[PDB]
């Protein structure tokens, strides 16, 4: 029976994170930051660094009876950003090209309907 | 016959009439000239046109003016001519801007004026 | 060399900063993805049915926003 | 003048430079077929308008375009690995007739060690020396980023092309070793996919960082 697991891809402007677990969710099989891949933080978020990860972990869960994904991608959601990262859309083009078979890609980014106040203070970020 | 050619700065006068096949660029066979790269330019025209032609027709052409190279090309024009009027037929001159179009225009080009602020070095050159 | 050449058709403008870069599209001629059509760049002139040579098929590059 | 009368006359029946008609040379990349000009010339040399023409670089023969730019092989910004590769000693360019003698020469030497037609030689080393992607720095609002950038058929062939002169020049520069020797050994490694060229060295360099611009 085709085995497919779920590929959570949480995606800030700061790194990415491919995460590869079983059909419920509850055992871990690969997971793989961008901090695995490269060697200056600012490079964590970049796409490069996402496709390499992402590949390394899907090799990885093929190596273990994985053959289908279904992939859960994840802004930081909450009070912080909505928008996913740059190498988001990278790793998820690499796992397509590293032979998994994909199904659902959804967002499960959390949005509230109230949520605290987020952080910078009343007259925001002033870079 | 008589035919004339255009190049750069060298200017080739060119008569052809019967005889063995000498071809001759200022009363000089073509096969000793010192540089074979004129030798080739000179020589273009009538290896394509065929053995026949080489051997039926006797060409004198004399080069006045500009480079050796310029003459050879000068001369390739004149005798192109040359082939062109004694034989008249289409397909020598299908084939002819076939291969090439200068020899049926010639290159009209030449050199342009020197400008002021460092003429020396060319035209279009100036300082630091 | 893994490489795939794909055949230019149209060339949708020139891109990049300096206008050196021109995006086209082509069409796969050869690989798993025969027949698609991608939206490529290219360096240096290009033209209308050119073979060019792909490294990685997957690669796009952004719709063009004027 | 006895080599010199016989190679005027050798191809009286339509042959690329004195030998090596082109009818048995095969290109093998698809790209470069429709650019790389096979038809058969006796001289490699046009003095076309071909640079007032957008595509009229098509038209001129492989050979011409390598003396072409032999002729040019000399002094740059390129300090590569710090030097200056100028030629001092009645440089190549505008002196197309000795550019001509030493393609001739290192034509005749590829004949020689290879064995077999020096311009489908030439032909292979320009397949394997072609890089297929480059880096463009592309930036939105200010916030650049390295893009791999697929190369057009033209670009790939003018960058190997420059690039094998570039490696037969730093072989030549500053040693005992004659420049037909630099560019005969060059073409060779670069026929065969040899590293220790320059062409196909800088081909995997070009090829590389692009790779991981991506």
């Amino acid at each position: 029976k085709e085995k497919w697991g779920i590929a959570h891809i949480y995606s800030s402007f700061n790194n990415t994170i491919i995460h590869i677990t079983d059909i419920t969710g509850a055992e871990t099989i690969s997971r793989w930051s961008g901090g695995m891949v490269v060697k200056a933080d600012r490079d964590e978020p970049s796409p490069y660094a996402a496709m390499l990860a992402a590949r390394r972990a899907a090799e990885e869960a093929l190596e273990k009876g994985i053959v289908g994904v279904h992939i859960r991608v994840r802004a930081p959601g909450g009070s912080k950003s909505k928008t996913p990262g740059p190498g988001a859309q990278a790793a998820i083009r690499a796992l397509a090209r590293a032979g998994l078979k994909i199904g659902r890609v959804e967002d499960v980014t959390p949005i509230p309907h109230d949520g605290t106040r987020p952080k910078g203070g009343r007259r925001g970020r002033r870079v | 016959i008589q035919t004339t050619g255009k190049r750069k700065t060298a200017i080739a006068r060119a008569v052809i009439r019967e005889g063995k096949g000498r071809v001759r660029i200022n009363g000089k066979p073509v096969e000793i000239i010192e540089p074979e790269i004129a030798r080739f330019t000179i020589l273009e025209p009538l290896i394509l046109a065929g053995e026949e032609i080489w051997n039926s027709v006797d060409i004198d052409v004399k080069v006045e003016g500009g480079g050796f190279m310029g003459q050879a090309e000068a001369a390739r024009m004149a005798i192109a001519r040359a082939l062109v009027e004694w034989t008249g037929d289409m397909s020598l001159k299908e084939k002819f801007m076939k291969y090439d179009r200068t020899m049926l225009v010639g290159d009209p080009r030449r050199t342009e004026p020197h400008k002021p602020n460092r003429s020396t070095k060319g035209p279009r050159a100036k300082r630091q | 060399d893994e490489g795939y050449p794909a055949e230019v058709i149209e060339i949708i403008g020139r891109t990049g900063t300096t206008g050196d870069v021109t995006q086209v599209k082509v069409r796969i001629l050869e690989g798993r993805d025969k027949g698609r059509v991608i939206r490529r760049n290219v360096r240096g002139p290009v033209r209308i049915g050119d073979i060019l040579i792909l490294r990685e098929t997957e690669r796009e590059a952004r719709e063009i926003k004027s | 003048a006895k080599p010199l009368n016989e190679r005027f006359f050798i191809p009286h029946e339509i042959k690329v430079m004195g030998r090596w008609s082109t009818e048995d040379v095969e290109v093998r990349d698809p790209s470069l077929k429709p650019y790389i000009n096979l038809e058969p010339r006796l001289l490699p040399h046009t003095h076309g308008r071909h640079a007032k023409k957008h595509f009229g670089k098509a038209n001129v023969h492989i050979v011409e375009r390598l003396i072409n730019k032999i002729m040019r092989s000399g002094g740059s910004h390129y300090k590569v690995a710090g030097h200056f590769m100028r030629r001092e000693h009645r440089s190549l360019n505008s002196k197309k007739v000795k550019a001509y003698e030493v393609v001739k020469e290192a034509f005749k030497i590829i004949e020689q060690r290879t064995g077999k037609n020096p311009i489908q030689v030439l032909v292979w080393a320009i397949e394997n020396a072609a890089p297929r992607e480059d880096t463009t720095s592309v930036m939105f609002g200010g916030i650049r980023y390295h893009v791999a950038v697929d190369i057009s058929p033209m670009r790939r062939l003018d960058v190997a092309l420059r690039n094998i002169a570039l490696g037969a020049s730093a072989k030549c520069y500053r040693n005992k070793m004659s420049f037909a020797e630099a560019l005969a050994e060059e073409i060779i490694l670069a026929a065969n996919k040899d590293p220790k060229s320059y062409a196909y060295s800088k081909k995997l360099e070009i090829e590389r960082i692009a790779e991981s611009s991506r």
